[PDB]
């Protein structure tokens, strides 16, 4: 019974540039360990979703490195430091803490 | 000589239903098994077929965990010969059993303040199950003559049924997990020792 | 190489039941917390249910709680969804995803990062 939030609802971007998304929750999800428990999804439209970022900022594997995560207490950020022509879909961010789970509502990224 | 990853089966933040009871394959480590005889949470520690302070000397071809979680009054029924919902339709052990049973009370994560969904114990089945037999199967227990087409109703029945396990439950009915140890001998060399 | 595929959709009428089933073939299938994930039609994702590494279920969607039943089998590598009191609200894609941290590997056990996805069934309901 947690409920997220994401800024802004879309943007548009332009390949070359780096861009920035917010992820916003209601209970801070700092657990005992001292770890964020967020992760960040991208679903590409036409394709099954595939996972960017998990535990807050450590990188996910095979992904290159141009993406960033920050961010802790109830608010967190993903950045793209160069945006290219195959950056385009929807972007979720999902608590991993007090089940059930939930998916925010999406951004959707497009050139 | 690595140690068996018992803690993992004792301490899992997680355990199968009785009708979906898990089961951990043991192989090729040495086993402390004095480490859960010093712990005083594990008071129910009913064993047959063999002393814990002896079996600590001694080795088997393979062990077997099987974990779930019942209610405080319903732990007997984790005992060879013995009937009733869970001895019948759940988890049966054997006349012959050679291994131990133990249980322990987890009221404090085991329940819910709302009442949990997480558990269920199968009700009806038309025959009583096999020893070690598992039966996850969730079709319609035909009581009466007509048939339930997968639609509960008139002697038509979902088998299984969820405990409302909460805090404020009375013993009988808190939460309860139970480990269950069975030891085997077989041609193959005895790879679990301690 | 991994693959984790479903099968159980087709068209079925409001008020009965179905069984969907998802096959894992590529890796120790004891060591990850699989979950199921509805997918609705043209709109976002929206978890469903999940299964640690012990056959423990985790808890079911606020919406959905009473009715869905989820089961694992380490021994054939398969889990299932039995779905009851299907209602017309209900018709989406179902993904079948995996954990990423193998248990025991670093505070307690882990449940985040569903990594590999197969393609999803397409269950529908309808009168
Ligand atoms: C489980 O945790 C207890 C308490 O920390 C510990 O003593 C034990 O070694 C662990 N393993 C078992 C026996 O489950």
């Amino acid at each position: 019974d947690i409920v997220m939030t994401q800024s802004p609802l879309s943007l548009p971007v332009t390949p070359g540039e780096p861009a920035s998304i917010s992820c916003r929750s209601s209970q801070s999800l700092l657990h005992s360990n001292g770890y964020n428990y967020l992760d960040w999804y991208l679903q590409k439209p036409g394709q099954s979703p595939q996972l960017l970022i998990y535990l807050g900022s450590n990188r996910a594997s095979g992904v290159p490195d141009r993406f960033s995560g920050s961010g802790s207490g109830t608010d967190f950020t993903l950045k793209i430091s160069r945006v290219e022509a195959e950056d385009v879909g929807v972007y979720y961010c999902m608590q991993a803490l007090q089940t059930p789970f939930t998916f925010g509502p999406g951004t959707k990224v497009d050139i | 000589t690595n140690l068996c990853p018992f803690d993992e089966v004792f301490n899992a933040t997680r355990f199968a239903s009785v009708y979906a009871w898990n089961r951990k394959r043991i192989s090729n480590c040495v086993a402390d098994y004095s480490v859960l005889y010093n712990l005083a949470p594990f008071f129910t520690f009913k064993c047959y077929g063999v002393s814990p302070t002896k079996l600590n000397d001694l080795c088997f071809t393979n062990v077997y965990a099987d974990s779930f979680v019942i209610r405080g009054d319903e732990v007997r029924q984790i005992a060879p010969g013995q009937t009733g919902n869970i001895a019948d339709y759940n988890y049966k052990l054997p006349d012959d059993f050679t291994g131990c049973v133990i249980a322990w009370n987890s009221n404090k994560l085991d329940s819910k303040v709302s009442g949990n969904y997480n558990y269920l114990y199968r009700l009806f089945r038309k025959s009583n199950l096999k020893p070690f037999e598992r039966d996850i199967s969730t079709e319609i227990y035909q009581a009466g003559n007509k048939p339930c087409n997968g639609v509960a109703g008139f002697n038509c029945y979902f088998p299984l049924r969820s405990y409302s396990f909460r805090p404020t439950y009375g013993v009988g009915h808190q939460p309860y997990r139970v480990v269950v140890l069975s030891f085997e001998l077989l041609h193959a060399p005895a790879t679990v020792c301690g | 190489q991994v693959q984790l595929l479903e099968s159980g959709g087709g068209l079925v009428q409001p008020g009965r039941s179905l069984r969907l089933s998802c096959a894992a073939s590529g890796f120790t299938f004891d060591d990850y917390a699989m979950h199921w994930v509805r997918q609705a039609p043209g709109k976002g994702l929206e978890w469903v249910s999940g299964v640690s590494w012990n056959s423990g279920t985790i808890g079911y969607a606020d919406s959905v709680k009473g009715r869905f039943t989820i089961s694992r089998d380490n021994a054939k590598n398969s889990l299932y969804l039995h779905m009851r009191s299907l209602r017309a609200e209900d018709t989406a894609l179902y993904y079948c995803a995996k954990a990423v941290e193998m248990v025991r590997g670093l505070g307690a056990d882990p449940e985040y990062g569903m990594d590999v996805w197969g393609q999803g069934t397409t269950v529908t309901v309808s009168s």
